[PDB]
RNA sequence: CAUCCGGUCGAUCCUGCCGGAGCGCGACGCUCUCCCCAAGGACGAAGCCAUGCAUGCCCGCUCACCGGACGCGGCGGAC
RNA sequence: GUCGCGGCGCGCCGAGGGCCCGACGCCUGGCGGAGAAUCAGGGUUCGACUCCGGAGAGCGGGCCUGCGAGACGGCCCGCACAUCCAAGGACGGCAGCAGGCGCGGAACUUGCCCAAUGCGCGGCGCGCGAGGCAGCGACGGGGAGCGCGCGAGCGAGGCGGGCCCACAGCCCCCGCCGCGGAGCCGAGGGCAAGCUGGUGCCAGCAGCCGCGGUAAUUCCAGCUCGGCGAGCGUCGCGCGGCGCUGCUGCAGUUGAAACGCCCGUAGUUGGCCCCCCGCCGCCACGAGGAAACGGGAGCGCUCCAGGCAGGCCCGUUGGAC
């Protein structure tokens, strides 16, 4: 019978764009979300560039 | 000598008791309601 | 009168207790420690063993068996209760043994028997003296 | 560690320390009987929450008259149990809480109040139209059989204004 | 939320122990429709370790490549 | 010498200090506290683990950097293990999160994310196996249900849409079709609950008394019946039972128990009396000092186990004590 909720009215586009939860934003229809990349690739990555010296750009 | 020498009827197929609360419900008039004592074994002979 | 009742006459009472406690049997069996490393068992619940050997006013004879604890290395005899069990436990079969009713103490006429068979080759006996598992693996 | 450590918990109920005793037995299935009772730990749950009422009763009154956490607690438990019912308005000593029992608590339960406005053929026939959701307490609906009632809702208690 | 019961005798009253009856903590056996909360390799092995992860960030220093690299420096890593 | 006092170290001098109000020594399957279990009152047992404090990172030692470490996801050595080698050399410390071996009666995914609470750096952010979410999960706790009635209704379950979510679930709301399922113990007494067939002191039951040597009211089966109930039973431990450890509150002629008798130190206990002063104990009040837990005021998470919310015109809304 009874549905409750919250609001949130912005002067302008500009200042939701600023304040804004990022998620918040996807779910509105206000960006498009590109396809996330798993954290665990990245800590790989992160460790074997680590491993390397001076230039490691190569991987 | 041989153990469990010492160690057949068809099951007598009849309907569930009414599970639930009812079985409550059926021991209320089992006693109360309708006739006892119990334990004899004429009684069993009224019943068969 | 008979016991001490001073003021100032605490620390009496204390050691007179302290020193009296110890004539119970059972505070002395609990708190000693000499059951808990006389006992094969060194507290546990009930045990994991090793068979190695069948036998058996009332003058009815009751089936037991001589076992071998994994973690302790000394002997003792456990009874199987349950009718027709005798043929379910073989010859160095993993067995596991737990306690009757009364701790320590011998239990009903059988002299000289202090535990159970509860579980053979991992299957519990009343699961299977009532058909419900079947020891097909052993 | 995790947040979920700090959620309280405890139990609700008793058991007596004499099970067989032939005249309880018989006592508790009268009450089950002229209340249409589930199991048995709802009585055990009435007899908990009386022990508590009893237990707080006694103290306050151990306490002189003018002691102020005497007149603080007292006025506390009688404002809780006439806001419930259990206790008649009339009475407003302490006194009386002692001479409560259980079938008091009963009396006030969401199968009682709808039984005795006549809404209802029996007990089990109010306890399951309660489960198929064909009352609204209040304004709101309610599918809790032991729900309590307190003394301002209970001229409230009415049919579901969705059910068919 | 102040409770007891059976067992020494041909029968009886006591002392005295044995056993039963409840709660909690764990282990074992059987069984299991729905929802909510929720502990989880501590129990004389502080025994032994493949595999993967658990501490980075940036204000200064750009003739580096087409400013992002990298490195010097600063803070932190003793929470 | 140390940040610094000090036998902390050295030199000299003197002799001293502790002890039945229990030193010293040995043992401990010994981290402590706030607390937990039990239940008339007085108490007994436990206290790995949530918060505070202490100690350690295979054993024993040493050191640099730094305000701060005798630090080990920092280095050096010895010892015990271990690994790679193109045999000359090199390298390691999961009592961090998952995972594996062994052990035992005994204990889970080699998952996703920093959106929330905070930490470090830094301006419009990054990172965090802290922390959160999900997976397994009958340690366990709370709420419903296997029908009511002479016919209607309603669950669980599936299909789709919402809402929620870092993404997904899940609860809940909405339309369509609609799986109704109880076991574990026992029937001589304690202890609520009785009919035939077998076997024959055999097989077996039995916490205790006991049954079974031809009606077995106790074993093995059927019927019947009782208890609790999505739970039931078995094993070990603690509390209670226990006024069988007795301060409250045991007994001591004969049941177990007054030293053979006297003296006597520590120790314990000590008649009556002073009207107001000081000191000790004692009682009451007060300050000061952490929360959680516990008690407890108020608030209808649909109730509840819980949480500190929440309504509109709120004590300054509240979270007192
Ligand atoms: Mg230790
Ligand atoms: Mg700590
Ligand atoms: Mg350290
Ligand atoms: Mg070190
Ligand atoms: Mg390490
Ligand atoms: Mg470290
Ligand atoms: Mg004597």
């Amino acid at each position: 019978g009874h549905t409750v909720g919250f609001c949130n009215a912005y002067q302008n586009m500009d200042a939701l764009m600023k304040y804004e939860p990022g998620f918040r934003k996807i779910r509105c229809g206000l960006i498009e979300a590109p396809k996330p990349v798993s954290r665990k690739q990245l800590k790989n990555l992160k460790n074997r560039r680590l491993k390397k010296r001076g230039t490691e750009k190569a991987t | 000598t041989s153990a469990g020498k010492v160690r057949k009827k068809e099951k007598k197929e009849k309907p569930r008791p009414p599970r639930g609360r009812a079985y409550k419900r059926l021991l209320y008039n089992k006693n109360f309601v309708d006739d006892t004592r119990l334990g004899p074994n004429n009684l069993l002979i009224r019943q068969k | 009168m008979s016991k001490t009742s001073g003021l100032y006459t605490a620390r009496k009472l204390r050691t007179v207790r302290r020193v009296n406690r110890w004539a119970d049997k059972k505070y002395r069996k609990a708190h000693l420690g000499t059951w808990l490393k006389a006992n094969p068992l060194e507290g546990a619940c009930m045990a994991r063993g090793i068979v190695t050997q069948k036998i058996g006013p009332n003058s009815a004879v009751r089936k037991a068996v001589r076992v071998q604890l994994t973690k302790n290395s000394k002997k003792i005899t456990a009874f199987v209760p349950r009718d027709g069990s005798i043929t379910y436990i073989d010859n160095n079969d993993e067995v596991l043994v737990a306690g009757f009713g009364r701790a320590g103490r011998a239990v009903g006429d059988i002299p000289g028997c202090r535990f159970k068979v509860i579980k053979v080759a991992g299957i519990g006996l009343l699961a299977l003296f009532l058909r419900k598992r079947e020891k097909r693996a052993r | 560690p995790r947040i979920s450590r700090h959620r309280n918990s405890s139990k609700t109920y008793s058991t007596p320390k004499k099970p067989f005793t032939k005249p309880r037995l018989d006592a508790e299935l009268k009450l089950c009987g002229e209340y249409g009772l589930k199991c048995k730990r709802e009585i055990y749950r009435a007899r908990y929450m009386l022990a508590k009422i009893r237990r707080t009763a006694r103290n306050l009154l151990t306490l002189d008259e003018n002691d102020i956490k005497r007149r603080f607690e007292g006025a506390a438990l009688l404002r809780r149990l006439h806001m419930l019912g259990i206790l008649d308005e009339e009475k407003d000593q302490l006194d009386y809480v002692l001479g409560l029992r259980i079938e008091d608590i009963f009396k006030r339960r969401l199968q009682s109040v709808i039984v005795e406005s006549k809404l209802a053929k029996s007990v089990h026939h109010a306890r399951n139209m309660i489960k198929a959701r064909h009352i609204s307490v209040g304004g709101q609906i309610v599918n809790i059989p032991s729900y309590m009632v307190r003394i301002s809702n209970t001229s409230r208690v009415a049919i579901a204004d969705t059910s068919s």
